[PDB]
């Protein structure tokens, strides 16, 4: 009855933008980027790599509520270094180990038997 | 009430295993557990399903129209 | 019978349901297009109004306090002091 | 910008009362027969058996957010190996003209004793802990 | 290679126990639930019961015919509903199947699977096909029945993933391990008298190197190595199960470059 | 018994003393006898303890029967409450029962009354004795759907058109 | 419920992603909290789930009946002849990250009746509709699309919190509500009042 | 089903109770909550 | 009563309720669903016509929306037909039932309602799915659970209205209860639990954590705290994070049983300027406790910030236990082999002590003890052995068990269970019994028919050896049941009966209320407190504080609290007051010095008139332990130098303060007079704690933070007291019929069927009694 | 030594309720009164003929699963062949917090 549709999961409605970026006056040198329509599957991720840059003063995400698919991610940097290019990085930089992973693993399926 | 195509909890397909399975009963004559091992059921999730469900339909079907 | 404003005898403060009252009371008013006595800082929200109109003490009524025996002594939002 | 106190101990014994990972300590000071110590300590991370040769140090420096790294190549007073930094909460006079004072890093108590203090140990919050060896 | 590297281990048609190296814990998980919800894949999703005398009621079939497996190896060809131009459909977005069952046998008819028929053009593709690994050759049986009973239906199968629906994630299972000797310490064991005796091992303790006692905590260490094994229902080979895992989770990460650009 | 009590010294110290108990009641006698504290005897019959020792010494023991009922679960209520009770119950003038037949037959007007057990049968010898209601009563408003004088209802609120003048 | 008057509703719905796995791969159908058992001390409930997780992995419809000669020493055997913890506990790793989980959890089977009464069958709500005919009050039932209750007792709240205004609302203009006149004179509803 | 096919009533001195005399003919755990409590015993 | 004094009524919803930790405390979950159909008839105005035209236009069915429009002709205008639905131009002073938002206050419950709490306000945040979605620890003053309980919400509609719910029956507000002068919501299953694990020594936590933590706290000023641990690895310790959600300036010393500053067992607690520096988070020390957490907050900080603190608090610790995961099963209730032997003998050696004593009485070898037959002197021993056993048998078990089963885990944060239960389950259930008696004969002399004739033995009369693990035997598990079936019995009376006495109570007392001449009086006007509750002070501001003038020796007193500046010995040092040697000597200090002491001394006497029990602790208005704590801390006193006050400062200004708290206001004798009196027990204290040698020799005062700890103390002070409008009648009786409800039950008549007894004023009680000394 | 007569078996003091309760010996004595009202709210198969019953309403549970965990009274009670519920994996712990 009030259940909503399932596929409010992944597909933006009504204006809406995967991204939101609004920047956190708490402290300098820092953003607030909302993610519509996904959750811990590509948060925690980005929010791992995004740990590694050492340029990065600070990283975490959290999913608002169970009921929405969104959340919200927290990057801080070395001032002179905008945050937004991290983020950019850290995200090529999954896709990259990603683009190996995809081959490595084919190279030896096809080196099987079976 | 028909066998449960898919288990609840895993997701595995198990709606052909029932005849396969009855089989290993009647005819092969063995015990449960192992037959299951046989037809690929490993875990109990993926176990249980077959093991419990209570066939009525073969009950339903004997009445008429 | 009525008392005067002096042989005062009441709490010099202002009880929660008088507040809480007032406020209520103002809002409704505030929300019936009655004047608003403050500078909206671009408040939109009566009751809100009325929380502002009662912090700048410019809320231009008086709250009558009935006495067991009848007579009543008279306070303005004014005078009445707020801690709560 | 300094350093507030310096000595070496030896651990009398270790405590680990249903404690997997974290076990107090108490120990006598290598110079004035006044000087005990009683601190709580990470086992894990910084292990330590009965009588040792450890080296205590205070001092407030080397509160805005704390940063992670980069300070691969920047000042370290980590000449140690265990550093813990908390608050002191009490001044306590254990009579005659001894003063002691207690210590909490979130959790990790210490005791001190002793006297000539009287300058060098501040009241604030600030007070990183270290220890060598 | 460059990174993240892999060792397959075990590997057949229905699973690729395997090992990933050299990866953030994250990322293995990431790609975990990747596997699981979101590969696209192909399943019935709208029923058009035309007649029905069983004893099972139509929406029952119904969710049954959706669980039925379908082919999907080609499914990144087969625009999803809501994006092809068609007012509801068309050989360009789905897949269409009827099926037709009478009593004529004086012994209870089975409906199996395999009675599904195809009536849309495939456009020369695998999919849309009642996926098969039953021995006999019949797979999956729908609902039985006796004299005189009927059953004329038609579906139409569509894209959508295990967000949407179980129905359609090809999953259906995946182990996943790490530090079988608990050496980050991620556990804390409970026991009675002694962990190690009551608390079983695993498999995967031999292929990593086991504890020695004297040694002190380690901590700077971190999670490389995991031990997983994709398994499957069929819709796809085990590989795809876990290659298009890697892909798909990729794609996305994409598209947060691609948002970060178009703003 | 565990009774404390001023050590010379200054402390607070357990000086226990023996002490009998009872299982009947007749205190207007065993009060009279030679060995025991006439000024500490207590029984828990207050009915008893009001007819000898005096109305207020009553209310002194219902409220400290009653209290003993909430403390015996292990419970803790302020006294005032329990106090307002016990002393609802007992100025009127001896022991005025939290009953039908005893807080619901005061000067209470009748539509108050009326909400409790005996409705009818109390409105009925209110027109027969032309009863006069206050309409003070918190029932009563509400009866009549009338904002009653309670909390935020306790006084009035007026425009002092004067005070709406300085305010512009 | 299970079978130890173990009643208790659902509060959310979780999928395979978020849900704590089992390195084995399975993973739970239901998840409830550790809580309800100290007190209700139904032990029975938490051996059923022991008794069944073996019978389970055997395939021998395990005995539960009364009072008999089966133990829980006699079963955590069975359990461990087949690999898995003998209390049942298993390690399993935190859905969202992957990571493990520092404790254990007590995972196995356990038979579920699913009661009648479920949620859109009482969610009901109203706001002025069909009124009485000799009160001129909501009807009851959320079946006639009638109104709640609003009582001596909650009432007794209102009055408590000094609500005045309020209580008066959910009285008067919320419910009865009604202009009549009267003679100043002779006290009663008498008067004949042309309104026009 | 067959639960309410072995039920009892019994009209309007401490019935509710479980007597001893009650073991073996009556079930001592099925029976309703408050109200009616023990009034209504189940064969 | 069914229809004037109670009504069905109009705007009103119910469903079933479900916990949500991600609401704040003072909201609750509207379904769509309702909020669609609930509306609130908002008026045109300026402020609004814009967002009013749009909800209009918006429509009934999508959601921010409305239903319903009404000009001055009073013509309803319904948005779902009429032709002229999406046209419409708005005109102030017409109204728009508008749908319920978020944000709209209303009022929340659930029955039975017996407390002001049974129903509190709640800001509403429309949620989809289909059930009223409330914080959990907003869930205790309800007194409900998820099990399937529904709960009914009521939806305001003046302008003036609503101001009535916001102002005085938001949860925020009801934090902290009058019935019982403490908060009454808390911490409970989860939250509790887990806030304990996340706390011990033992508990660190790593940066990328810590991180998200952080980040969950709404809060958080964005300041990675300092790693308590920094050397290898830098760690972070439960109670560090913790104590993120802990606002600066809270204050909290506890002292358990073995606590040193140092608290080895890390028991106690203290929290400092908001920063946990010591022992475990518990029940204790989070639960709605007397001298709580939040009991401070609240107080302290405000109704808001103590709302906003649950909130945080749950969020932290919830978020960290959902990985560090938890858990319960079988093997929590087994504990070590041998401590079973070492029990199965500590029962069978229970056994023959009464065997002993039963032969012992088969041959008239027993005393008589007065007023007790042979027979009821034989059997009063018995089950104190049995019993004896039964909960030893316990402590074995309750022992055995390590600091790592779950079980305990939780008896141990309070968050559930206690010991019996751990008794019954794991070692021995128990000796059943009904009225009294162990299971009786009704069968002709014996239990069931399974036994011999006479068999008085414990194994007949309804002792059950066994522990649930074991379980209990066909003649164990009747008479269990008999024993158990007895609770089933009265609990449904306990339930009925107690029903009614609730009701009287009130009915008794609803006309009750402080009236503005702060007297406590009825319909009619007569008088009942002529002052409510003996001291004007509204329950809601009362804590336990100690009276420490009573206890102590006739000794410590004069070292304490005497102060001579006539001798080298009995003055204050002059390390303590800046004119210190200037004073020694002086004679007419000495005589307010004296006249002080004179008084502390009266004050003595009088408190050892009124509480001859010699307790100290007791309940009373502006906690002075506290304010002090604050102004320490508040202006860094250094415990080394000196202060500055005058020694007239000070007597001169303790007694100027008491002369400001004012409860009655009078302008003449007869009531200037009831004043002093309705203050004296405070003043005690006061003079208590503000006394010189205690004021710079304990608490190292400057001029500065006494003349502020003054300030406070009037002012929260003036705040106690009580206001007139309170209606305390219904409240009184609530606040007794209650916990009335809550009774679910060394031999007299006790309890609910006493306190039946009690308002009825009856004559004949089953147990007369009396006690004479 | 005087045993006149001897019992079938202890647990058919029991009635039909009870009889379903698995190891009902190891219950607070009163958390077996309670299941032994709510297996009469839950949902199976009341009959196996309701295709073709008309009786205003009823449920019945789509896949139906008889019990791991039983009692030999069951036989008798015609369990295994209308169960009323479902083996479903189970998890005690905590998790979200819902
Ligand atoms: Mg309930
Ligand atoms: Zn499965
Ligand atoms: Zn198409």
């Amino acid at each position: 009855m009030n259940a909503p549709d399932r596929f409010e999961l992944f597909l933006l409605g009504e204006g809406e933008s995967k991204l939101k970026i609004d920047p956190d006056t708490k402290a300098p040198n820092a953003v607030v980027i909302t993610f519509e329509k996904e959750d811990h599957t590509l948060g925690n991720l980005i929010r791992a790599e995004l740990l590694n840059d050492r340029k990065v003063l600070f990283a975490a995400y959290k999913v608002e509520h169970p009921f929405f698919a969104r959340f919200k991610l927290r990057i801080q940097t070395t001032e002179g270094y905008d945050p937004k290019d991290a983020l950019k990085n850290a995200c090529n930089s999954i896709i990259n180990k990603l683009g190996a992973l995809k081959t490595n693993f084919e190279t030896e399926w096809n080196l099987q038997t079976l | 009430m028909i066998v449960p195509v898919r288990c609840f909890s895993c997701g595995k397909v198990v709606g052909d295993k029932w005849e396969s399975y009855l089989n290993l009963l009647q005819e092969d004559e063995l015990d449960e557990g192992t037959a299951l091992s046989r037809l690929g059921l490993k875990r109990y999730c993926c176990r249980r399903m077959i093991l419990t469900h209570v066939d009525l339909i073969e009950k339903f079907l004997r009445y008429n129209p | 019978k009525a008392i005067p404003k002096d042989q005062r005898a009441t709490t010099p403060y202002m009880t929660k349901y008088e507040r809480a009252r007032i406020l209520g009371t103002r809002a409704l008013q505030i929300s019936m297009n009655a004047p608003v006595f403050v500078d909206l800082e671009g408040e939109t929200d009566p009751l809100r109004i009325a929380m502002k109109e009662l912090a700048e003490k410019k809320i231009p009524l008086v709250i009558r306090r009935y006495l067991p025996d009848g007579s009543f002594e008279d306070w303005s939002v004014e005078e009445l002091i707020v801690d709560l | 910008s300094n350093t507030l106190f310096d000595d070496i101990f030896q651990v009398s014994e270790v405590d680990p009362g249903r404690y997997n990972k974290v076990c107090r300590i108490e120990a006598a000071s290598t110079t004035q027969d006044q000087c005990k110590l009683t601190l709580d300590i990470n086992v894990e991370l910084f292990p330590v058996a009965a009588q040792d040769s450890l080296t205590v140090t205070i001092a407030s420096s080397l509160t805005r957010s704390w940063r992670p790294p980069q300070a691969g190549d920047r000042s370290l007073a980590d000449d140690y190996d265990y550093v813990m930094y908390g608050t002191a909460y009490k001044f306590e006079e254990v009579s005659k003209d001894l003063i002691a004072v207690y210590y909490s890093f979130g959790g990790l108590l210490m005791r001190l004793e002793g006297n000539y203090r009287n300058l060098n140990n501040l009241k604030q919050e600030n007070a990183y802990l270290l220890i060598r060896r | 290679e460059e990174g993240p590297q892999v060792k397959i281990r075990e590997a057949s048609k229905d699973n690729v126990d395997f090992i990933l190296s050299n990866v953030d814990l994250a990322m293995a998980n990431s790609l975990r639930r990747v596997m699981i919800a979101e590969i696209p894949t192909l399943a019935i999703d709208s029923v058009e019961v035309e007649t029905n005398t069983t004893v099972l009621a139509d929406e029952f079939i119904a969710h049954r015919l959706g669980l039925i497996p379908l082919q999907s190896m080609d499914i990144e060809q087969l625009e999803y509903s809501r994006d092809c131009f068609c007012e509801d459909h068309c050989d360009k977005c789905s897949v269409v199947l009827t099926l037709q069952a009478f009593g004529e046998s004086e012994s209870t008819t089975n409906v199996y699977s395999k009675d599904l028929v195809i009536v849309s053009n495939l456009m020369g593709r695998n999919i849309g096909h009642p996926i098969i690994q039953d021995k006999e050759g019949n797979g999956v049986l729908i609902c039985k029945l006796r004299k005189g009973q009927e059953l004329k239906l038609t579906c139409v199968a569509k894209k959508g993933i295990a967000k949407e629906h179980a129905k359609w994630g090809p999953a259906a299972a995946i182990e996943f391990e790490y530090d079988p000797w608990n050496k980050l310490k991620h556990t804390d064991y409970w026991y009675e008298q002694d962990s190690a005796k009551e608390w079983p091992q695993s498999k995967n303790c031999e292929y990593e190197d086991p504890p020695n006692e004297g040694d002190p905590f380690d901590y700077k260490a971190q999670a490389d190595t995991f031990y997983m094994n994709v398994e499957s229902v069929g819709s796809i080979p085990v590989d795809q199960v876990v290659v298009r895992g890697i892909d798909t989770l990729q794609k996305k990460v994409a598209s947060i470059l691609l948002a970060l650009t178009q703003m | 018994y565990d009774r404390k009590v001023p050590s010379p010294t200054g402390e607070y110290v357990k000086e226990p003393e023996w002490v009998l108990e009872t299982d009947g009641v007749n205190l207007s006698e065993v009060m009279t006898v030679p060995g025991i504290d006439p000024t500490r005897i207590y029984t828990n019959s207050f009915i008893d303890i009001m007819e000898v020792l005096g109305i207020e010494a009553g209310r002194a023991a219902l409220y400290k029967e009653v209290y003993n009922v909430i403390a015996s679960d292990g419970s803790y209520v302020n006294y005032r409450h329990m106090a307002l009770l016990v002393d609802v119950m007992t100025t009127q003038g001896g022991l005025t029962s939290v009953t039908r037949h005893g807080f619901n037959r005061s000067n209470t007007g009748a539509l108050m009354r009326c909400s409790f057990e005996e409705t009818v049968e109390i409105l009925f010898e209110a027109g027969a004795s032309a009863e006069l209601d206050d309409c003070r009563g918190v029932s009563e408003n509400v009866i009549l759907g009338q904002m009653a004088p309670i909390g935020t209802g306790a006084f009035d609120v007026m425009i002092d058109e004067e005070s709406l003048v300085k305010y512009m | 419920a299970s079978r130890h008057g173990q009643k208790g509703t659902i509060g959310i719905t979780y999928r395979r992603e978020d849900m704590p796995f089992t390195a084995e791969g399975i993973v739970p159908d239901l998840i409830i909290n550790p809580h309800a058992i100290p007190s209700r001390m139904t032990v029975a409930h938490l051996i059923e789930c022991l008794l069944s997780k073996v019978a389970a992995l055997s395939g021998n419809e395990g005995d539960a009946s009364p009072f008999t000669d089966i133990t829980v020493e006699g079963i955590s055997k069975l359990l461990r002849e087949h690999g898995y913890q003998s209390r049942g506990f298993e390690v399993m790793y935190n859905g969202h990250t992957g990571k493990k989980l520092m404790a254990q959890i007590f995972f196995g089977p356990t038979y579920y009746q699913r009661l009648r009464h479920m949620v859109d069958d009482k969610i009901h709500a109203r706001a002025r509709g069909p009124m009485q005919v000799l009160t001129r009050q909501p009807v009851e039932g959320r079946s006639r699309d009638g109104g709640l209750r609003f009582g001596e007792m909650e009432r007794d709240c209102m009055i408590a919190h000094g609500a005045a205004s309020f209580l008066k609302e959910r009285l008067m203009e919320a419910s009865d509500a009604f202009r009549v006149h009267i003679c100043g004179i002779c006290g009663l509803m008498t008067v004949i009042a042309k309104l026009n | 089903t067959l639960s309410h096919l072995r039920r009892t009533n019994t009209p309007i001195a401490k019935p509710r109770q479980l007597h001893n005399t009650h073991w073996g003919l009556v079930c001592p755990a099925e029976t309703p909550e408050g109200q009616a409590c023990g009034l209504v015993k189940n064969l | 009563r069914g229809n004037l004094m109670g009504k069905r009524v109009d705007f009103s919803a119910r469903t079933v309720i479900s916990g949500d930790p991600n609401l704040e405390l003072d909201q609750v979950g509207v379904p769509k669903s309702i909020a669609k159909t609930l509306t609130y008839p908002e008026v045109v105005t300026p402020y609004n016509i814009d967002r009013l035209t749009q909800l209009v236009r918006n429509g009934p069915n999508e959601h921010p929306g409305a239903k319903y429009v009404i000009r001055d002709s009073g013509d309803r205008i319904d948005l779902r037909y009429s032709k002229r639905a999406g046209d419409i131009q708005l005109q102030y002073g017409w109204k728009v039932e508008r749908h319920i938002m978020d944000n709209d206050p209303v009022l929340f419950n659930r029955q039975p309602s017996l407390h002001k709490m049974s129903m509190m306000a709640h800001r509403v945040k429309v949620i989809p799915y289909s059930t009223f979605r409330l914080n959990l620890s907003v869930t205790s003053p309800y007194n409900a659970d998820f099990d399937g309980d529904e709960m009914n919400l009521h939806v305001p509609q003046s302008e003036e209205t609503r101001a009535e719910l916001s102002q005085l029956c938001a949860v925020p507000l009801q934090i902290v209860s009058p019935q019982s002068n403490k908060p009454c919501m808390g911490i409970v299953q989860d939250t509790l639990c887990g806030i304990r694990k996340l706390t011990l020594r033992d508990t660190f936590i790593e940066l990328d954590q810590v991180l998200n933590m952080l980040y969950w706290v709404p809060d958080w000023d964005g300041v990675i705290p300092t790693p308590a641990i920094i050397k290898p690895k830098p760690l972070w310790s439960g109670k560090q994070i913790l104590s993120v959600a802990i606002p600066n300036g809270i204050h909290l010393q506890r002292f358990d049983e073995g606590t040193t500053l140092l608290s080895p067992k890390d028991n106690g607690m203290l929290i400092i300027d908001g920063q946990i520096i010591f022992g475990v988070v518990e029940k204790k020390t989070v639960g709605s406790s007397n001298g709580g957490l939040i009991h401070v907050v609240t107080r302290e900080k405000g109704p808001q910030v103590c709302a906003k603190l649950f909130g945080n608090i749950q969020k932290v610790v919830n978020f960290w236990l959902l990985h560090n995961g938890f858990s319960t099963g079988i093997g929590d209730t087994i504990a070590d082999g041998p401590t079973m032997r070492e029990i199965t003998e500590t029962i069978a050696e229970a056994k023959k002590k009464v065997l002993d004593v039963t032969k012992e009485a088969q041959a008239n070898l027993l005393t008589a003890k007065h007023g007790m037959t042979l027979r009821e002197s034989f059997e009063d021993n018995v089950v104190r052995f049995l019993n004896e056993a039964r909960d030893k048998a316990g402590r074995l078990a309750e022992v055995n068990l390590k600091d790592l089963n779950n079980v305990k885990q939780m008896v141990m944060a309070g968050s559930k269970g206690s010991f019996i239960n751990i008794a019954q389950m794991s070692a021995c259930v128990g000796q059943q019994s009904v009225e009294g008696k162990r299971i009786a004969f009704g069968f002709v002399d014996r239990t069931l028919p399974h036994f011999s004739k006479d068999d008085y033995s414990p194994e007949s009369k309804g002792f059950v050896e066994n522990s649930y693990l074991r379980g209990l035997t066909p003649q164990e598990f009747f008479f269990h049941a008999m024993g158990g079936r007895e609770g089933l019995i009265d609990t449904a009376v306990k339930t009925a009966e107690t029903g009614y006495i609730q009701r009287r109570l009130v009915k008794a007392l609803e006309d009750i209320m402080v009236h503005y001449d702060n007297t406590t009086r009825n319909s009619l006007g007569n008088v009942i407190q002529f002052i409510y509750g003996e001291d004007g002070m509204d329950a809601a501001h009362i804590e336990k504080q100690s009276l420490d003038t009573i206890g102590g020796s006739d000794a410590a007193f004069e070292k304490r609290y005497r102060v001579d500046l006539l001798n080298t010995d009995h003055t204050l040092d002059p390390s303590l007051l800046e004119s210190g040697s200037e004073i020694l000597g002086d004679l007419k200090l000495q005589v307010l010095l004296d006249e002080e002491y004179k008084q502390l001394v009266k004050d003595r006497k009088f408190l050892r008139e009124v509480f001859v029990d010699g307790e100290a602790n007791w309940p009373l208005p502006v906690n002075i332990r506290r304010i002090i704590q604050n102004a320490q801390q508040t202006f860094h006193i250094d415990h080394t130098k000196p202060s500055d006050l005058t020694i007239k400062d000070i007597v001169l200004g303790v007694k100027d303060l008491q002369e400001n708290l004012l409860v009655l206001r009078g302008k003449n004798e007869i009531i200037q007079n009831a004043q002093r009196d309705a203050v004296t027990l405070f003043c005690c204290l006061l003079r208590s704690r503000l006394a010189t040698r205690r004021v710079l020799q304990e608490y190292r005062l400057t001029k500065q933070a006494f003349d502020w700890v003054l300030s406070n103390i009037e002012a929260q002070f003036l705040r106690s007291v009580v206001h007139p409008g309170e209606m305390v009648g219904v409240l009184a009786a609530q606040s007794i019929g209650e916990p009335a409800t809550q009774m679910t039950l060394k031999k007299v008549t006790s309890g609910v069927p006493r306190l039946k007894e009690i308002l009825n004023v009856a004559k004949n009680m089953k147990t007369p009694s009396l006690t004479v000394y | 030594t005087t045993f006149t007569h001897c019992e079938i078996h202890p647990s058919m003091i029991l009635g039909v309720a009870a009889s379903i309760i698995p190891f009902p010996d190891h219950n607070q004595s009163p958390r077996n009164t309670y299941q032994s009202a709510m297996g009469k709210q839950a949902m199976g198969v009341f009959l196996t003929n309701y295709n073709v019953r008309m009786d205003t309403m009823a449920n019945i549970l789509y896949y139906p699963q008889k019990p791991l965990g039983t009692t030999r009274a069951m036989e008798y009670l015609k369990f295994r062949e209308l169960p009323a519920g479902q083996n479903a994996i189970v998890a005690i712990a905590c998790y979200s917090g819902y």
